[PDB]
RNA sequence: CCUGAGUAGCUCGGAAAACGUUAUUUUGAGUGAAUCUGCCCAGACCAUUGGGUAAGCCUAAAUACUAAUUAGUGACCGAUA
RNA sequence: AUGAGCAGGUUGAAGGUUGAGUAACAUCAACUGGAGGACCGAACCGACUCUCGUUGAAACGAUAGCGGAUGACUUGUGAUU
RNA sequence: UGGACCUAAGCUGAGGCUGAAAAGCGUAGGCGAUGGACAACAGGUUAAUAUUCCUGUACUUACAGUUAGACUGAUGGAGUG
RNA sequence: GGACUGUUUAACUAAAACACAACUCUAUGCCAAACCGUAAGGUGAUGUAUAUGGGGUGACACCUGCCCAGUGCUGGAAGGU
RNA sequence: AUCAGGACAUUAUCAUGUAGAGAAUAGGUAGGAGCAAUCGAUGCAAGUUCGCUAGGACUUGUUGAUGCGAAAGGUGGAAUACUACCCUUGGUUGUGUGCUGUUCUAAUUGGUAACUGUUAUCCAGUUUCAAGACAGUGUUAGGUGGGCAGUUUGACUGGGG
RNA sequence: GGUCUUGUAGCUCAGUCGGUAGAGCAACGGUCUGAAGAACCGUGUGUCGGCAGUUCGAUUCUGCCCGAGACCACCA
């Protein structure tokens, strides 16, 4: 199972710093917070070092939601439309924003489904949460031409 | 194969007895279910385990 | 719109009527367009290993399929035109071309509501509620008859597409979604109103009336001579064999691959239309 | 300090042992322990008693035979064989 | 799926064409016409039947009829259960 | 007329999808011709022979020169078969 | 008696049967039940409920009477189960 | 995951009770010659409950420190009140045993539709959409079931069974 | 029959189902039809489902049996 529990959600309270109740395959089997480990790494020796390595995660990694937050309300996405005869021609998927996002460098998530077809355009917010004591949130910008 | 691909739990082949006791064989086939198991760079699809293998495996921490 | 057939033979006679026949599926010497025109796997009523799947099936007379475009999702928007009425034997509809304004041809099913020249425009939209625009169920006014029905969004009508089906709208129901549908067969469907569904009826409404009166006729569509399951064989059905006239077996006659057939049910249980409805033929679902 | 983890055993069905499933060996599914400071086994089970260290691996031989080479043998026949 | 034959004698509904005609249709009248699981039947194939045959020339034919042939007629090669 | 061309029902089948094994579905390509498309006729010729061998006459197919004008424009698509 | 043009015991009965037309009953939303395949995969059908699968009767026309007591079927339902 | 609901035995709670006679509604058993009085009586005006229509019981102001006859006159087969037991009868915070109503996506899926590989039907991944812990899945077991099988349906007998 | 229900007038259902058996139907006394049909108003009768238990006046109350309905003919 799960032995890795860095930050924490499981849809009610719970806390980081391995405290997870059992579900099988779930969030708790998914959520990036909380993967497979093997157990070599957990013993009475190595209690503190997993504690020193969780804590230090925790405080970086609030850091680094912070500074995330911060820059992705800093940096924003481009976008662009093409239009036909006064309305819209299709529909909205998450592939393409997989593709915006590796194309910089990186990548995205898959099992954070949430969202359906947007059948708007323009300026609008997309939130995705991935910790829970700061929020991430992104803008994204589609010009109309 | 109706089985279990990565690590091979094999359907037990033996005979069957019930009311019926005749001289037959059977395959008591493996708990199949489609999880996934951890592997770096993605590619964690959907693949068959059996659930037995499945908690050995979680018993071994490898999803 | 039928007319009966006169023998004018000089051996016995037949009892048919038949529909003109030369208005939809018209044409009278037909040059069929070669670079658009397709060859289909011909089995008989087989499988495509050859095993059987049909009680003596067979007899299409040359059967060539015209390309059909259910979705109309691909050119949203552009307002095409009815251009022909193409042929289409191997269905009992004949579908239409129409043409978009951007240079693209495609194919629609034909309702009744659509003359060749019309303006059409097939989007998904708030526009006019007229045949040939396919139009999701949601913007779809209460107590107006639609047909192209389908249960998966962006996924294409598949439900009441052939010669003169239809459906009734009489509501909706509190879940965004599920308008509920009187569909044929008689079954009060919800199905999702995001859905696409073109409003109006398919046409030839004359397919209504319509009587074989030869075997010709009932061997030139794909159709054989049935045998009732009383004049069989031994280990074929119970009934066949003895003197007097052939009894029906068991308490409930069976089917010639050898099971009950008498008031029994054999819905899927993993169909998405079982939950949806209603009202069902003798339950609710 | 170590001396080999879904493996004892329990539940439903099970495969050799005389055994046609009882100790011993075996598990498809729910399960289940420790490494001697240990556990298991010992024709229910237990304590004693004894036997042994386990939940890794290879190994010739005695086990079938005489088509390739060589030689010989016959209460084998003799063309209806 | 690729194919092919159906003579001759045929029939002549409908469809279409025209005038008289009737308040108007109605009604009468006429020609193309060619549809038909349409007809006999040569080609064609089939095989319902009389006799032979039933230790046949034929492992099913010979005599004589008969069915259909403008379509449930005849039908080859390839290919499919 | 085939093969050097491809296509019918349908199939082999690089990959791929399932399944004790075995094995099945399908894909590139390749098949499947009774189809499409490809171009030649008369006279005379052996104990067996012929647009095929010879005579008088043609189509079809590219290169070496060769002179020559033209800007060629696909594999994709339009029409065709 | 059967609808007839018609088909069968491929070689006695090839018919008054069966078939056809027509009449009626049965369940089902695109893997539609139904079926096949061996899961895959696929047919029905690459059909869309004005379609598919089966059952009973059987030119055309009038009907198809009474009855759930029961089998099968149908749905519902507390409780014993 | 979440979510609440009510059930069965349900703690503690509140009301449930007439053959007549018998101050008399008679729940029964039962300690008792007891206990009601500000622990507000003999009761009432009302509210509430029950109601069989005898009227009963709890509550607020009130009756006032007096008696309660339901300690005890009297009772019947069953006698009180207080007092204790069994209740009656159901709720109820109530724990356990089976459970129901929720949503959620996150297990689970897809000849739903699209992108790319693959201008490749089989596909891989990316997804869309659909939902969603349901079903399904291995095992178990209940039922289903001549569609199907290995087989069986004794013998005697002036022939058969 | 063993996991369950279970019975009333000649019949249908209440029962101080322990103390009692009553309402409608064959039938009754009368009634109007000539008379009789046709007729309206009350009942005559009374297996309290039988055996072992309980007892104040008990097959009814409990337990066992007659039964309809449903898992239970030592073996593929």
């Amino acid at each position: 199972m799960k032995v890795i529990l860095k930050q924490d959600v499981s849809n009610l309270g719970k806390r980081f710093d391995v405290v997870d109740v059992k579900d099988g395959y779930a969030i708790h089997f998914l959520f990036p917070k909380k993967l497979a480990a093997p157990l070599t790494k957990k013993s009475l020796q190595d209690r503190d070092l997993f504690l020193k390595k969780q804590q230090e995660h925790y405080e970086i990694n609030k850091a680094l939601s912070h500074k995330l937050k911060e820059v992705i309300e800093q940096t924003e996405l481009h976008f662009s439309l093409k239009e036909h005869n006064g309305r819209p021609y299709g529909s909205i998927i998450t592939k393409q924003i997989i593709n915006q996002a590796h194309t910089k460098g990186m990548a995205l998530q898959k099992f954070m489904f949430k969202d359906n077809v947007r059948l708007g355009f323009g300026d609008h917010e997309i939130t995705l949460h991935i910790f829970e004591d700061t929020t991430a949130v992104l803008k994204v910008k589609v010009t109309p031409d | 194969a109706k089985k279990d691909q990565l690590t091979l739990r094999g359907p037990l082949y033996g005979n069957n007895r019930s009311h019926s006791k005749t001289i037959t064989r059977r395959k008591w086939n493996v708990n199949l279910q489609p999880c996934k198991v951890k592997t770096a760079d993605g590619k964690t699809t959907r693949i068959l385990v059996s659930t037995r293998t499945l908690r050995t495996l979680k018993k071994h921490n490898r999803l | 719109p039928i007319k009966k057939i006169i023998s004018r033979s000089n051996s016995g006679i037949h009892h048919s009527t038949v529909i003109d026949y030369k208005k939809l599926l018209t044409t009278n010497k037909n040059k069929p367009e070669k670079s658009l025109l397709v060859t289909l796997k011909k089995h008989g009523g087989r499988n495509n290993q050859g095993k059987i799947t049909v009680r003596h099936q067979g007899g299409r007379n040359k059967r060539k399929y015209r390309i059909i475009d259910f979705k109309r999702t691909h050119y949203d928007n552009i307002e095409a035109t009815v251009k022909s009425i193409e042929y289409d034997p191997n269905r009992s509809c004949f579908v239409s071309l129409i043409t978009y304004a951007n240079g693209a041809k495609s194919y629609i099913i034909s309702p009744d509501g659509i003359k060749v020249g019309d303006k059409i425009l097939a989007s998904e939209h708030p526009i006019d509620i007229k045949p040939g625009f396919s139009m999701p169920l949601a913007f779809i006014p209460e107590g107006t008859q639609v047909h192209n029905i389908e249960l998966h969004p962006k996924g294409g009508g598949q439900i009441a597409r052939s010669a003169g089906s239809y459906a009734r709208i009489l509501g909706q129901d509190e879940t965004g979604k599920y308008v509920i549908l009187q569909l044929l067969s008689g079954e009060t469907r919800k199905f999702l109103k995001e859905c696409r569904a073109t409003v109006g009826v398919v046409s030839n409404l004359d397919h209504n009336l319509v009587v074989i009166g030869k075997a010709g006729r009932n061997r030139h569509r794909g159709i054989r001579p049935t045998v009732r399951g009383s004049a069989m064989n031994p280990n074929d059905h119970p009934h066949g064999g003895g003197e007097g006239r052939s009894p029906v077996g068991r308490d409930a006659p069976r089917t010639p691959w050898g099971k009950r057939h008498m008031g029994v049910k054999t819905r899927n249980m993993k169909k998405a239309s079982t939950n949806l409805i209603i009202r069902n033929r003798k339950g609710e679902q």
